[PDB]
């Protein structure tokens, strides 16, 4: 039923910088883990980091040939999450996605902890010329 | 010779609602109407006892205990309710006897841009006992597996903040409390 | 670092016959694993999560078996409705890697 | 970040007559916001805020109005201290807190 | 929460540092922010970030790179603004507003007649 959109792919060439969003739905997306996991063409998927709840630290665990770049932030208010990347070199070029995972409930509160995705976006084309 | 009931009151900074104080006080003279007869206090209610009756009554040990939580959280805080804070944070035995104070502090501990220095449990095995805190920050357990001091999945770091703000609605806004408990 | 490797990669048979995938481990994790299944040029789907749950709406025809060190995903028939490519990802804790991948062609 | 977009850009009155500001907001500030005034030469000084009540030791020409993403100022008698420019500011959604862009009233 | 006062500046060299000083004058509340707001020459005016001088955390609008609000000290009970070489865009005249606890009085003193920094 929930959905997630992404958008603000483009033609853009190598050197620079991009923004990339995604927009929940109908989570309590104010307390919830985000991903961000991208597909690069004919290759498998390769998860590229994840944001807490701003609740509990409010976090960010990139991967291991990612630290240096592609920052994430969240901003609330309008249920928006935000990927940047800070460099393109060349092979950014990739599909997008923003995707969350389980739900988990110990008496009273609950929150997609998102440790294996369920719901996923339609999914952003980045391209580097 | 009066008591320091003021300083309690009129305190700088106070704890958090899993690390509240306690404080004892005895052989003094503590005068109520004071402290009852006061617009600041939004709450006041007591039990076993007539608020107006204190002065009537001496006791060997008085106890006062602060911290602080959300607004539409006090009705946890009473003898026999449950919630987060009555569940794993301060709980009160029914044979309570004592009052129990709440008014807002919005003034004095939200800042703009969040506040992030006060916290509260969110898990733990079993219920408290009467009159009972824990500090220790463990990563809680949540199934056969264990894990190890690893923040994976079914083990979960068990402290949240609060992240008060002077614009929130009136029900999230902060509020500080004291209890009294007596002989 | 735990790597891990999801062979063979070329595989296929008659339709009805049984298919074995295995998602090999270089250190322990208990029982927490999952399996995605991507269609050509679509978004990944969920099969499994615990290594063995299956999904609520997705076909019984899949059995994850195993648990510890090594663990198996098996087609009980094969039909052809499910090419795809199968993806077996860690998930004890960060980060959260995907598997090498596993395409499914179909025999003569 | 929220865009406070103010219209119209200039508001030209005549003495006495009453005159409207109005200011825009992107989304919700709904109870949030204030009303400067700014005499060329020095510093802005606030008029009201919540949207609704008044500062102290103004005229009780002024009142607020609107409430929401659409808000609205009144003026009820143009005397010769009114002409100046009026900016709207929120102040809820901290990181940026913003402006508007103002409004030179002035005569004829 | 009384007046402020302001340290007239004048022309500097493209970039150097400065320090740009408001005052006090007493009677403050508890919560104690005070802020930083910019005008460009004829246009509308950006904030910049606020400080609360008993434990000091000065958070910044996403514009703090010549940004650095520090009280620095209660002694003369001032809230400097500094920054180092900033060169030839920041020539614009930068008021300090006051605030509380309570979220109403808060822009009242809202500076005083400010400092009309002079870059190139």
């Amino acid at each position: 039923e929930v959905q997630l959109v992404e958008s603000g792919g483009g033609f853009v060439k190598p050197g620079g910088s991009l923004r990339l969003s995604c927009a929940a739905s109908g989570f309590k997306f104010s307390d919830a883990w985000m991903n961000w996991v991208r597909q690069a063409p004919g290759k498998g998927l390769e998860w590229v980091g994840r944001i807490k709840s701003k609740a509990d630290g409010q976090t960010t665990d990139y991967a291991a040939p990612v630290k240096g770049r592609f920052s994430i932030s969240r901003d609330d208010s309008k249920n928006t999450l935000f990927l940047q990347i800070h460099n393109l070199e060349s092979d950014d070029t990739a599909v997008y996605y923003c995707t969350t995972g389980a739900l988990v409930e110990s008496r009273y509160f609950d929150w997609f902890t998102g440790y294996y995705f369920d719901y996923w976006g339609q999914g952003t084309l980045v391209t580097v010329s | 010779n009066l008591c320091p009931f003021g300083e309690v009151f009129n305190a700088t900074r106070f704890a958090s609602v899993y690390a509240w104080n306690r404080k004892r006080i005895s052989n003094c003279v503590a005068d109520y109407s004071v402290l009852y007869n006061s617009a600041s206090f939004s709450t006041f209610k007591c039990y076993g006892v007539s608020p107006t009756k204190l002065n009537d009554l001496c006791f060997t040990n008085v106890y006062a205990d602060s911290f602080v939580i959300r607004g539409d959280e006090v009705r946890q805080i009473a003898p026999g309710q449950t919630g987060n804070i009555a569940d794993y944070n301060y709980k009160l035995p029914d044979d309570f006897t004592g009052c129990v104070i709440a008014w807002n502090s919005n003034n004095l501990d939200s800042k703009v841009g969040g506040n992030y220095n006060y916290l509260y449990r969110l898990f733990r095995k079993s219920n408290l006992k009467p009159f009972e805190r824990d500090i220790s920050t463990e990563i809680y357990q949540a199934g056969s597996t264990p894990c190890n001091g690893v923040k994976g999945f079914n083990c979960y770091f068990p402290l949240q903040s609060y992240g008060f703000q002077p614009t929130y609605g009136v029900g999230y806004q902060p509020y500080r409390v004291v209890v009294l408990s007596f002989e | 670092d735990i790597q891990m490797t999801q062979s063979p990669s070329s595989l296929s048979a008659s339709v009805g016959d049984r298919v074995t995938i295995t998602c090999r481990t270089s250190q322990g994790i208990y029982n927490y694993l999952a399996w995605y299944q991507q269609k050509p040029g679509k978004v990944p789907k969920l099969l499994i999560y615990g290594a063995s749950t299956l999904q609520s709406g997705v076909p019984s025809r899949f059995s994850g078996s195993g648990s510890g060190t090594d663990f198996t995903l098996t087609i009980s028939s094969l039909q052809p409705e499910d090419v795809a490519t199968y993806y077996c990802q860690k998930y004890k804790s960060a980060p959260l890697t995907f598997g090498g991948g596993t395409k499914v062609e179909i025999k003569r």
